[PDB]
């Protein structure tokens, strides 16, 4: 049986974790105590993909929470669904990172990581088989970046045959919530592309626009954005959790979507997102979802793909539907929009279907894309990066904890090489 | 800015001739043809160079000295011009490889002629005004981990020290904490290689009791100190040069020999490195055709530690040691299909737009 | 007695079996609990026809089929579906992991450690039969399981059993439609191996069944079950020669003897003419002439391949129901009289006829309709080379950049295998191009 571990770092990963478990518990029928109140026997056949078992059928989860400041943990524990997580997994320390990547990878994070490894080996060896792990962090701060990347490196050095899938809230163009975002993000990308099998980039401005235009909300707090991210996490891994007609797994996605090992940074998306007063005036069918998915103002990548070409696509559907409509509509996407796709691959699309949809919708769909356009993110960060490195603005807070000016240059050159690697497959060259 | 691929078809061994297996590898002069013993399908192969060593009396013989004067001496001549140089080597166990690079005491290979011409031209070109310095490093790659072959480990068991790759911004990438010993005479080089090969990773699978499971790089670095100002003793322009010769392992296919263990984990990484290396060579050959293209170097370790020696104003070369028999046919074509990567002029189209060369 | 072992590999095969065994158990009066009220009413008779089923003392019957996926999302449905009391519990959920759509996982890393159980169970099935054998492997291209595990199983069964007919009712990829992007590589590496060990592998393509089910059955939002019941009817029309009685029987050997002239061209197509609904079931006579003119009619073939681009090397025709052979003679005379249906110079006979006595059945909740006669055609042509050529084009456009290979060497394969399979694939495309030539003195 396939089994997953959820590592959960930083002031962004833990709120996401709270929402993610508040969503999966409701899809598997669990209460804040642990008990089961479901309605169908399919709803616990594969609960072990995310959960464990207990004595009185309390169905405890698998989760490893790796913050350095106890604030987020003490906000989660005294919360709605923060009564089930195994209190031997509320790992923390003191003397927080301070939006510094050096205080999460080199000096302080090493005074906490060995405990986290001892927890990970426990949560792993008690699984029958393993399929991969997870990690929700941000890029822009210290804990989620540094501690998360160090855990990535060490875990992949331990269990390399298994999968490591990271859902990352990358920074935004306009309004940064931190001043040292580019440095941290770049030093992390130097350690993510090498030591990861699939990373799904996420941004907040795209989520703000997706919550303002589509859903026509007026007061979007982070609950609603993490609600969207959880809805994506959840439909990325239905194929392991419920029956289907053409099943799948995370390895299929990491294989078909990754032609070469570096270019695995993906644009995610979810459908049907509609306003709370406007579901009266729509038809829940397949082509409308396919239209809403490839649309640019629904993707969480802060990046119009129409600036570039699609390399490979993965569409995970949910609901009692027909496969002919799926294949036909994906063909019409491959055909009518050829300039937005790649030619040295004929078929830039695959599919997946589960016949057990979400709690209140007939059908749903989830989208993952590997594009050339995502370089616009990295191309921004580097342009943000070097202007600060050319004059060494905030350097000494990184050299006062065991670094040099060389590693920053390594990270910059790697990111720029990746930009060039993505550009190699963009310009419309005819033989 | 080249690939300069080459082959070498050895002559039959003694065991094979007593057992009397069949000759199947032939030659249409430069182009090669091979004929599966089932009379069914013929396969053709072309390379820029083809070496024949099967029977002496045939013209176009490929001796060891022919190999030197045809492949190696240009690398030396371009090293003296101040550029860098690399050389490769491929062959499954038994295809006559160690006899080609290293040679034997009475039958030299390629290495000794290279080093001896090096010393000769040193003692010729050198003056009271100019000098030459020369250092060596010799390391290996196992499961994409770097290891140094030029050291003795402790009395402990397998406590091999894995080193780290680091990108300098100007001088290019390098390995951290690598021994860089000095040499002046071949008696030192043979000693160092003999300390090396005895430490290399070897195992016993179904083919032979002694095989190679790790890549092995032999780097020399040379310095021209022609730095003499007219006003007085002051240095203008040293020139550094990086010569490289690498012995690569074979791409064992895991079907006839079940691996079931660590040997599989070695084979897979070995396969990966070879694929990436062929991919790089094809891209460099295309770059030599005036077509700008990407050169993936960070996708593997052996390339990332050899970036500056296969690009720009550098020079490269490959040699492929295969077998003539039929009992080693399946592992033979895999070499040749791995060494087709020149693709010089094969059905290139043509589109052009150029006008307004006037008022 | 006779017997035919039916194997299913992967999702495709398991779902096709969920349909095929529904049809089979409907034909022999069997109930989903294995029992038979019919023998409770009679007390005798071979109605529990044993070409596929095996008997016990409790009036119970067991199928002579196993199925394996390395993907337990499927088989647990059977174990907790309508047909759990029937099958032997020995169904291989060994799928601690999926095959990831790479031949290398199905052929070496996860292919190994799951095949010895399958061989032992096949041997236990075969030692319970004092008669014929035939491995009907319902598998798939594209995927890693149906490619790898299939190639390994047929390779080992070439050794352990040898001179026994092995067939495959495959699922050939559509040229435009697909649900996977590492699809062609697996197909090529499967053909390269199973060009030897197999004897005759049939082919279908889901694009053709989509078009056939919207054009004729008149249903516009179909699932995969409504595609699979048609294949189940194909299989039943084949095997009724052994199960039931008639006037001319065509066992499993006759297909591999009358449609496989050269060994390396054992890749035919198939079709099933009456696919009409209850509405169109009226307003139509349904004679043998209409069918035999409809089986050779494009847009009712089960693969997207214009036969008119090529020629028909051979043809088998397997009928069911009220058939007068005179009408068959007239129909084949008509088909030969036409000029848009070519034939090789070296096969004037061409046809192999087989006639049964039972009609088909009608599955409830289906789309097909009750009729008094049904037909299957199995044709061996020089047309599908074109289809293969498209594959052997796509491969190249993906292979020149070494895309999707690191995932293949990451599970133990070599680069050269790709080159060896493509080179071997070229040797077949010339054969389909060689026989089409008309001889000259
Ligand atoms: C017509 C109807 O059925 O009511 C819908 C509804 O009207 C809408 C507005 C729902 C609603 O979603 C939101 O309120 C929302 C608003 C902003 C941002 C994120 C969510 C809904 O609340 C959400 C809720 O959907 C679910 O509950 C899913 O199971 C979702 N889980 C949760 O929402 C959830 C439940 C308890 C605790 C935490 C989260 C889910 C998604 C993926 C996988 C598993 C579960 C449903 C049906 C609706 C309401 C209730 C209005 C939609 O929900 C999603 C994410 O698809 C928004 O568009 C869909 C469908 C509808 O448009
Ligand atoms: N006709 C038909 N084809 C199917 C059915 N189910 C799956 N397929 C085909 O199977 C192909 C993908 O199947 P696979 O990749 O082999 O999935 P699998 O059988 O579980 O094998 P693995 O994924 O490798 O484990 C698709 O292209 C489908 O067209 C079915 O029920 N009927
Ligand atoms: N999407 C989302 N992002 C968040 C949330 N909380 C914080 N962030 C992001 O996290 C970044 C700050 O990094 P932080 O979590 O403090 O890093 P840490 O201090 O190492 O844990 C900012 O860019 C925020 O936009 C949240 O609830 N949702
Ligand atoms: N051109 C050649 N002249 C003489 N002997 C050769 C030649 N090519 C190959 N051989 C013989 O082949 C054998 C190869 O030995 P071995 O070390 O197994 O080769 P490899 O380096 O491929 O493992 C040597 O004993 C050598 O004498
Ligand atoms: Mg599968």
């Amino acid at each position: 049986m396939r089994e997953i571990v959820h590592i959960q770092a930083g002031q962004c990963g833990n709120q996401i974790g709270a929402k993610f478990w508040e969503v999966i518990s409701d899809e598997h029928g669990i209460d804040p105590t642990g008990s089961y109140h479901g309605d169908s026997d399919l709803q616990l056949e594969r609960i072990n993909v995310y959960y464990n078992e207990a004595t009185g059928n309390k169905y405890v989860p698998r989760a490893i929470l790796v913050d350095l400041e106890p604030g987020t943990m003490d906000s989660v524990r005294s919360g709605p669904f923060g009564q089930i997580f195994r209190p031997d997994n509320f790992v923390f320390g003191q003397s927080g990172a301070g939006n510094n990547w050096a205080k999460g990878h080199y000096t302080e994070g090493a005074e906490l990581v060995d405990s986290v490894l001892d927890v990970v080996r426990k949560e792993s060896e008690s699984c029958d088989c393993l399929q991969g792990f997870q990690l929700t962090h941000s890029l822009g701060g210290g804990t989620g970046s540094g501690m998360g990347t160090l855990l990535i490196s060490k875990i992949r050095e331990e269990y390399p045959d298994r999968i490591m899938n990271t859902f990352s809230v990358m920074p935004s163009p306009k309004v940064s919530d931190t001043v040292v975002e580019p440095y941290n993000a770049t030093l992390s990308v130097h350690q993510l592309v090498e030591n990861t099998d699939e990373t799904y980039c996420i941004d907040n401005e795209a989520l703000y626009d997706i919550c303002f235009r589509t859903l026509k909300l007026t007061t979007p707090t982070y609950g609603d954005l993490n609600h969207l991210v959880s809805a994506t996490m959840s439909g990325v891994t239905t194929c392991l959790r419920f029956p289907g007609q053409l099943n799948a797994d995370l390895r299929k996605l990491a294989v078909n979507m990754v032609p070469f090992p570096r270019l695995h940074f993906f644009m995610p998306g979810f459908a049907p997102l509609t306003s709370r007063g406007s579901q009266q005036y729509r038809a829940l069918t397949v082509p409308e979802l396919t239209q809403q998915m490839f649309d640019s103002k629904n993707m969480m990548a802060a990046c119009d793909p129409r600036h570039g070409r699609y390399l490979t696509v993965a569409a995970i559907f949910r609901g009692r539907m027909s496969m002919k409509e799926v294949d036909e509509q994906m063909l019409n996407v491959q055909n009518k929009n050829s300039s937005y796709f790649v030619e040295w691959i004929p078929n830039n699309v695959k599919t997946a279907v589960c016949d057990i949809p979400p709690r209140g919708l007939k059908m749903s769909a989830t989208f993952i894309g590997n594009s050339t356009a995502i370089q616009e993110l990295f191309k921004r960060i580097s342009e943000q990066f070097t202007a600060m490195f050319r004059r060494k603005a905030f350097l000494h807070w990184y050299t006062g904890e065991g670094m040099d000016e060389m590693e920053f240059t390594e990270a910059e050159s790697n990111m720029n090489d990746l930009v060039s690697e993505y550009q190699q497959y963009q310009d419309a060259t005819a033989d | 800015s080249q690939v300069t691929v080459a082959v070498r078809v050895r002559p039959f061994s003694k065991r094979e001739k007593t057992e009397k297996a069949s000759q199947v590898v032939f030659t249409n002069g430069e182009e090669i043809t091979v004929e599966h013993p089932d009379m069914k399908q013929v396969y053709s192969f072309i390379y820029d160079v083809s070496f024949w060593s099967f029977d002496e009396c045939h013209p176009g013989y490929a001796s060891q000295t022919t190999v030197y004067e045809t492949l190696a001496a240009p690398l030396l001549d371009r090293a003296f011009e101040g550029y860098n140089t690399c050389l490769f080597a491929y062959g499954q166990t038994g295809s006559g490889k160690s006899y080609t690079m290293m040679g034997l005491n009475e039958e030299p290979g390629i290495i000794p002629r290279f080093c001896e011409d090096l010393f000769a031209q040193i003692a010729k070109k050198q003056t009271s005004e100019v000098s030459y310095h020369l250092e060596m490093s010799f390391f290996e790659v196992y499961n994409e981990k770097i290891h140094d072959l030029l050291v003795c480990k402790g009395e402990n068991g397998q406590r091999k020290q894995p080193l780290r790759a680091r990108e300098h911004p100007v001088s290019g990438p390098y390995v951290e904490g690598l021994s860089m010993n000095v040499v002046s005479s071949y008696s030192d080089i043979q000693s160092w290689l003999e300390l090396g090969n005895k430490q290399r990773a070897t195992a016993a699978t179904g083919m032979n009791d002694k095989s190679s499971r790790s890549h092995s790089v032999f780097t020399l670095v040379m310095t021209q100190t022609k730095t003499e100002v007219v006003e007085g003793e002051e240095h203008d322009h040293r020139i550094t040069s990086r010569i490289n010769l690498v012995d690569l392992a074979g791409s064992e296919r895991c079907s006839t020999a079940h691996s079931s263990g660590q040997r599989l984990k070695e084979g897979v990484s070995i396969n990966k490195s070879l694929l990436t290396l062929g991919k790089v060579i094809s891209a460099l050959s295309e770059q030599a055709n005036g077509k700008r293209v990407f050169i993936p170097y960070r996708e593997s370790t052996l390339t990332w530690l050899l970036k500056e020696s296969l690009g720009g104003n550098s020079k490269t070369a490959m040699i492929a040691t295969v077998s003539p028999a039929a009992s080693n046919i399946e592992e033979t074509l895999s070499t040749l299909r791995y060494a087709t990567q020149a693709r010089l002029i094969v059905n290139i189209a043509k589109v052009n737009e150029d006008m307004n060369a006037k008022l | 007695m006779r017997e035919c072992i039916s194997i299913h590999v992967g999702q495709a095969g398991v779902q096709i079996g969920n349909a095929c065994w529904e049809l089979y158990c409907l034909e022999h009066g069997i109930q989903p609990d294995g029992q038979m009220p019919s023998d409770k009413t009679i007390g005798g008779g071979d109605d529990s026809f044993n070409t596929f089923f095996s008997e016990t003392g409790a009036g119970k019957h067991v199928p002579r089929a196993v199925f394996v996926d390395l993907e337990p999302t499927v088989i647990d449905e059977v174990r907790t579906g309508t047909y759990r009391q029937l099958f032997h519990p020995e169904q291989l959920i060994t799928g601690k992991e999926d095959a990831a759509n790479n031949y290398a996982r199905g052929h070496y890393t996860i292919g190994k450690e799951i095949i010895d159980l399958v061989l032992d169970r096949i041997r236990k099935l075969a030692d319970q039969c004092t008669g014929l054998q035939g491995f009907l492997v319902f598998h798939s291209f594209g995927g890693g399981t149906g490619s790898g595990f299939t190639s390994l199983l047929m390779e080992r069964l070439s050794v352990d059993y040898g001179k026994k007919s092995k067939l495959e009712f495959s699922i050939y990829p559509a040229p435009q439609v697909s649900t996977a992007v590492v699809e062609p590589y697996n197909s090529i590496l499967t053909t390269h191996t199973t060009l030897e060990h197999s004897d005759c592998a049939f082919m279908v393509d889901n694009e053709a069944i989509y078009d056939i089910c919207r054009r004729n059955l008149d249903i516009e939002r179909p699932t995969y079950t409504n595609l699979n019941r048609l294949i189940s009817q194909i299989v039943s029309s084949i095997t009724a020669s052994l199960r039931f009685d008639g006037a001319l029987n065509v066992d499993l050997t006759e297909f591999q003897t009358n449609l496989v002239p050269y060994p390396r061209i054992h890749f035919p197509l198939a079709t099933y003419a009456p696919v009409i609904s209850a509405e169109k079931a009226y307003h139509e006579q349904l004679s043998v002439a209409e069918i035999t003119n409809a089986c050779f009619e494009p847009a009712n073939q089960m693969v997207k391949c214009d036969p008119r681009h090529g020629k028909y090397m051979a043809c088998c025709l397997l009928y069911r129901g009220d058939v007068v052979p005179k009408d068959v003679n007239a129909a084949i005379a008509t088909i030969k009289t036409k000029r848009s249906i070519q034939f090789v110079d070296w096969c004037p006979t061409g046809f192999k006829v087989g006639i049964n006595y039972q009609p088909p059945t009608v599955v409830p909740g289906g789309d097909l309709a009750k009729v008094q006669r049904a037909v299957c055609m199995l044709s061996n042509t020089t047309a599908i080379a074109e289809a293969w050529a498209r594959l052997d084009h796509k491969f190249d456009l993906m292979y020149a950049k070494r895309a999707f290979v690191h995932w293949y060497v990451g599970e133990g394969m070599e680069e050269g295998e790709f080159s060896e399979a493509r080179e071997d694939m070229a040797a077949l495309e010339k054969d389909y191009e060689e026989v089409g030539v008309d001889s000259v003195e």
